[PDB]
DNA sequence: GAGAGAAGCGCCAAACACA
DNA sequence: ACTGTGTTTGGCGCTTCTCTC
DNA sequence: GAGAGAAGCGCCAAACACA
DNA sequence: ACTGTGTTTGGCGCTTCTCTC
């Protein structure tokens, strides 16, 4: 029989159709095992992509990068517009509440007032101190799912652009000023390099004429949810957890209840598609 | 009415030509600040919607629709110019007209618009309903007439030298028969933008041009507003060939005026920006005339 | 809310009025707040005029490094508590950085712009620079704004006041008569030249394959044109009825199916 | 000047094309960049494959695997073999050199005597015991670059495999025996589960009919010798070092001077293409 | 070296002779070493032989469980220091692990083979189970190979013997009648079924695209057949020369040319 | 010579025919063991060459290579038996004879080999020369000729029936005429892939067979050395159909030595099978005389 | 004289790292 | 709302240009 | 009666982890 | 000599089969 044969060997499909079945049947008796499913580290699920604005100062990334120099560690603050891409960074000595503020206050002034601005929960950017001064000039300010890097990747891949130039700066002249490395590296970025797709520099997208409305927007999601195989993003798993019914599923992530109380977002990347128990 | 984008696509276009004669009505500003309101509203929302539907589909432009939108901006910009007042005013229709001027340039810019279909629809009437215009004491009107001027002046290639003869028998006027004139910046910058698009050998005519209205445009006393300008379409010539500067330095030299004055430092950082450019091929010939006149 | 906006940036009226105020509630707004009650250069980034000002505090003096274009009065402004040429070369290199190069620039006698390392930093950069022995207007419009933000809130830490005040001159005030901001007149592209016995053709956008997002597709259905193309993403109509974003790493360049 | 402008910022091609340079000019520029190429972490290099045997029991590979279960933690001795793929798996309560031959006497007794045998420098491979061994069996044995794991990539996915089987197993029965488990596990991959690209077992590959010669061989490489930049596999770096000449370079790896009195091995992946100074 | 061989094995003179040896030089290194001087079933694992053995020591007892094929003599053996019905069963599943699934098994009636464990052990895998109550030369066979090596190296951890001991008597010496190895004949394709009134056509292997390995090329060299395949690689004449073989990750299944 | 591999391709086949020929020469293993030792290793050697130059090359299979490798074939072991004996001897030529017959293997097995080119040179004079060699006390021909006729009846259609006449006579011939044959073990393997290959329903033939030259091979003196194979083909015919086992159980029974012997305990294994096949489909026709001569 | 080398130029998938 | 991304790089196809029989 | 749904089956690129 | 690789998986194209106007 070959459904006793996979629960004695848990052999794959192609063992299956040799002691007797159809393709269909084997690979039924495959997807319906539950030892098979938890302990396979392959999954199939789409991939998300970081919300984008429909014009320049409409969303931005923002995040901190260490630096070292001249046996100092600076922080640096980042800025980038995801529409045109351009970057404002400040070096400072430490991470503070006052200097998320002061950076974000000198990105406005180089660049504009953006109306949302979205960043990982990091310590400096949760308080209430940040909160209300994002809501003291109408900023709406949202947070990315813990222990999930790759939902900032713009502002992390020009956090490693940005430091890249600086480090071949460097290279010519360790007595060079840091100051002085971080104005020609930002001059350099948005004025100077050129995009590899779209084939303009980043201060070219950002200044260019206005006249192109915002598209519509449509908040209609999808009305049906599943049951999904998971992992928790913030410790890594060898096996799945669940399955679990998801209580709503947006694009790029869904709903899991973790536990009897409490319920968690995990991205698409860590989740796992599943059968339903009935 | 009813939303363009919620049509079937059979009768959109139909929809789309009876919300551009939607705009045909005329509404007073001017007259009294509350009259109509809902209308003024509702003609400020589909002249919205109009403009993001034209920018965000393709295979719209068919000829039923070249001509009568030409129309309605006849309709809502040719017309009689506000009494002159001499901080400037800003006109009480702005609303809707920045929303007409921005329809019509996205209009103007979309990548189906076809240069050949216009031949018979624009042509000398409207040029000179459209240039009268810049006589217009706000300055977005004069920034929005330029940045369509120099696109229908690229895009068409017959009506160019009647732009041109246009120009010079405006400038003749406003340097001789009439000194009110507010719209002397920016047709200089569009001027600039033709003359870099020169080559080589330069043509006797454009000789004549500066010989003729572009050097004598500096005994203006208006001159301070428009300064810099002009001395850029001057740089913009003179760089083609530079055996043909001796005449400017001579005239140059001529219109500075005898007498102290505060309009003098202009001239001299004109000469700073020719000196710049004539220092190579040996152009001494003018060099102990041009130090005689400074030093006095 | 532009009452919100005057009482924390304390603009013009101009700027309220591209804001939801009106002339009259702008105007009411003006007398309501107690705190409130040529060009030499022929292009953008062509020649520029640089000045150190002196800030008065109670107890302390702040250097300003002033570096401000001669076509639109475009300010970039850094904050020091000393004077010396390579403070000059850190405050021209951050002006660069925000404006863009300068073709010549101009500034006063004295120790800094004029000792051997400023030249070399303008000659490595390619600027031209001149010097003259005696604008200042744009020195006083950001004193007053940097006074009445101190008055508003005697507890800032001296960096907040001068990027506000630096955003709000270059992109909240209008100039008065050109009616346009220092900002969008300093960074307006200008007109492209018109050559001369060629038309002006249009420049055609490229054609992409392209895939649906959060589908796990992995057919390209069909080639189609792009509206609009920016950093990251691409408007690509996804049907005859509405148009979306679409990532390059979904998209595909092609050829014209001709 | 593109150079100068280059010199001092570092831009891309496209920045120094509208400054006025051609393609090429630009693109050497580029080339001739020391600091560019120091810290540009890509590089585009061929890949390297494992030796593979013309025949069964010509060539294997061995590796240690740790396994944990019942609060012990159990050694996996593997070995593979690199034409039909069969495995050979013996569980013991350490690592040593004993244990080391037991674990190959036991894998000659299941599947042959193999002519090459080659395993990452373990502690319990480099001994002269091991040596001795193999040396009275007529087994020539070789090892691999250290700290390249994916020289041995053949016994790693085997190791990943069994693993993954081994928890199938425990899934269902926690008070399974080690043995009953690895037993039916090494039964399951040998004679049940069918190759993914080949469509046959790894025991019908072994006992194939061998009919089919060796086909011959040839020890002819490259002549000649290029300058490389390079990274040391033991400690990664950001930035690369050199360039340096190297002596000789086989398929799949290089001899870089790395001092002034030893030479090393490295491979293809972390080399980088360099330009000859001369 | 034959020597060498014998020295460390002693297998048999058909050993020998199919290595370098000769049969004048095996019977000279035979009577040169001191130490030296019916089928039930009708398959392979159609029916196994399952005994117990007693191994004596100086001082220690081992027990040995021994499985034989009744079709080509392949010995399975594992060593315990005790004996149960779990061990038997530990003792079947690593004898399956090296030869395969048994469709009968036949063993002795004792405390172990005959509880109900080894019962359900045995309709857990389908094997049927027979019992009698009383073959012998595999296990003397053994036993001799045991003393031989323990004689040789009294310092031995009784297991590379026995695993040595194994690789003997199954890939070394050889069947005399039918003149074959005990491995050889247990795992040798048997001829495949002939159907009636329909050709037995020849086995057509598929075409690949492939790339040249070392060389980062990125355009695949046209279509070719594969002359053989093998786990993690095939034989593609890369020429009309030579051929190598090009790892799965360098090929492309394709369609014939026709 | 030359290898065959460092030639041009043109004249390749040429000097493959040569090596061809080049082994058509004999040498005797049993006159004298050492005679010849260069010309045997280059025998040797060129064998060993041209088996693993033809399993790795494609389009290299041509008419005029057909016939003579044959030949080669039919001069290397179509000849007269060693003198019988009665451990078995092994022959003194079996480095060369092992070669070859790999060789012929592996040719045999080419995907470039056509079975419609072989009609005209393999006939059914090849077929009888190769089945004589049947006799061989060599195990190791007699395996190599198992693999061979195996693949031969597989691959021809028109050759399938003389063979099957052909393994009727020589049955008939062991077991009637002549008792000394050794070759018996393979010809039932090959048999029983035969019988497997059936289809519904079974031909008279077969029955013939079965009952005339199957079931009598078990009162020969010799059937202990192949004892299995034999009953495996049993096994192989009645799983076809049930109905026509009981026949098969008559016969058995009366082929059943009356006497004590040693031979018993084999026949009580087949039985065993014929058992666990049986008792389905209510087979209890012959149930009671079975019992009842088991009993006695 | 003219078609074959040779330089030029644009495009691209795989690798890489951002705590 | 939740959500990975932008730049470097040897090889390739393709176009333009020059030295040779 | 017959072409459209529906089930069946084989192939595959991207992800994954092997300390 | 030095050198990454084999299995899982939802989606797709393609073939075979069944219920309906
Ligand atoms: C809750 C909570 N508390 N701590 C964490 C946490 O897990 N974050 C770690 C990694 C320190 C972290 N990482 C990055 C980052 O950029 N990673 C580098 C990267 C970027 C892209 C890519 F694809 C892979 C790696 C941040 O920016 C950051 O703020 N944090 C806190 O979650
Ligand atoms: C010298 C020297 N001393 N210690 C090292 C050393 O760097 N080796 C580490 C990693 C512990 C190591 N690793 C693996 C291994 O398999 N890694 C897992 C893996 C496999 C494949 C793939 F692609 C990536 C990772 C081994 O087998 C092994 O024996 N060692 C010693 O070098
Ligand atoms: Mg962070
Ligand atoms: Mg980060
Ligand atoms: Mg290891
Ligand atoms: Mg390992
Ligand atoms: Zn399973
Ligand atoms: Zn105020
Ligand atoms: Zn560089
Ligand atoms: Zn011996």
């Amino acid at each position: 029989s070959p459904a006793k044969l996979h629960s004695f060997t848990h052999c794959g499909q192609a063992a299956l159709t040799l002691h007797g079945a159809t393709t269909t049947e084997a690979l039924n008796i495959l997807h319906s095992c539950h030892a098979c499913r938890k302990n396979n580290p392959q999954h199939q699920m789409p991939r998300g992509h970081i919300r984008r604005g429909l014009l320049p100062n409409h969303i931005w990334q923002g995040d901190i990068t260490h630096f070292k120099y001249k046996n100092t560690l600076y922080r640096l603050h980042v800025w980038v517009d995801t529409f045109s891409g351009s970057v404002s960074a400040t070096h400072k000595k430490r991470e503070t509440s006052s200097e998320a503020i002061s950076s974000l206050l000198h990105a406005i002034a180089h660049l504009g007032r953006p109306s949302h601005i979205n960043t990982d929960n990091g310590p400096a950017y949760a308080s209430q101190e940040f909160q209300h001064a994002c809501t003291s000039l109408a900023i709406r300010h949202t947070t990315h799912i813990p222990y999930n890097p790759t939902s900032s990747g713009l502002v992390e891949r020009t956090n490693g652009i940005l430091k890249t130039l600086l480090y071949k700066y460097f290279s010519d002249n360790p007595n060079l000023p840091m100051d002085n490395a971080l104005s020609v590296a930002l001059w350099t970025i948005n004025h100077l390099n050129v995009l590899t797709h779209c084939q303009k520099t980043r201060w070219q997208l950002h200044h260019s004429p206005r006249l192109p409305p915002i598209p519509e927007e449509k908040p209609v999601t999808t009305s049906k949810t599943h049951w999904y195989y998971f992992k928790i993003p913030g410790l890594n798993s060898r096996q799945w957890k669940g399955p679990q019914r998801a209580l709503q599923e947006a694009a790029g992530a869904a709903l899991i209840p973790v536990s009897d109380t409490a319920a968690q977002w995990i991205p698409w990347k860590l989740l796992k598609r599943a059968v339903c128990p009935r | 009415l009813l939303h363009i984008r919620d049509v079937p696509p059979a009768d959109q276009e139909k929809l789309f030509i009876q919300k551009l004669r939607q705009c045909c009505v005329l509404f007073d500003f001017v007259s009294d600040p509350l009259s109509d309101l809902k209308w003024k509203e509702v003609k400020r929302a589909a002249l919205s919607e109009m403009v993001e539907y034209i920018t965000h589909n393709r295979n719209v432009i068919t000829e039923p629709i070249y001509p009568e939108v030409v129309h309605m901006f006849a309709v809502n910009m040719f017309r009689t110019l506000p009494p002159s007042s001499n901080e400037p005013t800003l006109e009480a229709a702005w609303p809707h007209l920045q929303l007409v001027y921005e329809f019509f340039l996205r209009f103007l810019e979309s990548p189906d618009f076809q240069p050949n279909i216009a031949k018979k629809y624009i042509d000398q009437k409207f040029v000179l309903q459209l240039l009268e215009l810049f006589d217009s004491e706000d300055p977005r009107e004069r920034d929005f007439l330029k940045t369509t001027l120099h696109r229908i002046y690229g895009k068409f290639l017959g009506l160019r030298a009647y732009i041109r003869k246009q120009i010079n028998n405006i400038f003749y006027r406003f340097i001789y028969e009439t000194e009110h004139h507010n719209g002397i910046a920016e047709l200089l910058e569009i001027l600039g933008s033709i003359i870099n698009g020169f080559a080589l050998p330069l043509k006797e005519e454009h000789k004549i041009f500066l010989l003729k209205v572009l050097l004598p445009l500096h005994k203006v006393k208006s001159l301070s507003v428009y300064h810099p300008q002009l001395a850029y379409c001057v740089v913009q010539f003179l760089e083609k060939d530079s055996t043909l500067t001796e005449p400017v330095v001579m005239a140059l030299l001529k219109y500075w005026p005898k007498t102290h004055s505060p309009k003098e430092v202009m001239f001299l950082n004109e000469l700073e920006e020719i000196l710049d450019v004539i220092e190579p091929s040996e152009f001494v010939k003018i060099m102990e005339p041009l130090f005689r006149q400074l030093a006095k």
